[PDB]
């Protein structure tokens, strides 16, 4: 279960933006649930998965081609250099995108959206989505940074006993070589004392 | 010799020479004194040399009379 | 570090061990004059 929300805006009033929610269970090739919205009034409409098959032979497109322009299209997949323009005729209740190619365009998808009675239940579900889901992000964008300034002390202690390690190593390594000479000097001086003994006995 | 090459090897195989690493010549003309050999300088021991050299020394560089240094 | 130390003990405990054999045999040797 995902759903996506874009703006959008339609040629026949450029002034004022619209938003369409899209939303899918698995991909957009199995079908999916587009709703359209201006604040004052809805329209929803559903695609099957019969209905973008048809829409892709009539295109004599391969399928996967098909549904990547159409992600690219509606979840506001917008690429290095892409435009999509958008109509929506609400006489006839016909909302259809093309893909404008510089002077070119080429029609890409089409379809009949009935007018919901209750726009407010739309518009508030919507609202809602978008408060869990932002509240979502807040929370794990916080649990991250909690957790990213723990390890980045903990780092910092490490570097500071490994700095410390480092240094003391010299140090062990000097004071090892001074202890074994003290112990050869002595050990020098008792076979020395023991030499002298047996040279005067 | 200061390389041990066929020579030396050859040398080496008779006991009969005893081999100094060169830098016993340097170290004598820095000091101007004939010094005796020592354990590290030589590669090879005579069985006089090396009978000499047990009582003084020992079976590594370490020496029991004289001190040792760093 | 532990290689290291470990290897540099082995190494003083074997020349102590040498020591100590000298010493031994000088002092053995020191009894019969």
């Amino acid at each position: 279960m995902e759903r996506k929300i874009s703006r959008i805006h339609l040629v026949s009033e450029p002034s004022i933006t619209h938003f369409l929610q899209v939303s899918w269970e698995k991909t957009l090739e199995s079908g999916f649930v587009i709703t359209l919205t201006d604040g004052h009034s809805a329209w929803t409409g559903t695609v099957s998965e019969s209905e973008i098959s048809q829409e892709a032979d009539d295109m004599a497109m391969e399928k996967g081609k098909y549904v990547g322009e159409l992600r690219k299209a509606l979840l506001s997949g917008a690429g290095p250099a892409d435009v999509y323009t958008f109509n929506f005729s609400k006489e006839s209740c016909y909302f259809f995108f093309e893909k404008n190619l510089k002077d070119v365009s080429f029609r890409l998808g089409s379809f009949n959206l009935e007018k919901v009675e209750n726009p407010a239940e739309v518009i508030r579900e919507l609202i809602c989505y978008c408060l869990d889901t932002i509240a979502e992000n807040q929370a794990k964008n916080e649990h991250l940074q909690k957790e990213n300034e723990r390890l980045l002390r903990d780092w910092n202690d490490v570097q500071g006993r490994f700095e410390k390690c480092v240094s003391a190593k010299e140090a062990l390594e000097t004071d090892l070589y001074k202890r074994f000479i003290l112990v050869l000097n002595e050990k020098k001086t008792k076979i020395r004392s023991l030499h002298n003994k047996l040279l005067n006995a | 010799a200061g390389s041990e090459n066929i020579r030396v090897k050859n040398i080496i195989l008779s006991n009969k020479h005893d081999v100094v690493k060169p830098a016993w010549l340097l170290e004598c003309f820095k000091t101007k004194s004939f010094v005796p050999w020592q354990p590290r300088f030589m590669i090879h021991m005579c069985p006089s040399t090396k009978e000499h050299f047990a009582r003084e020394y020992d079976c590594y560089g370490d020496s029991y009379f004289i001190d040792t240094d760093l």
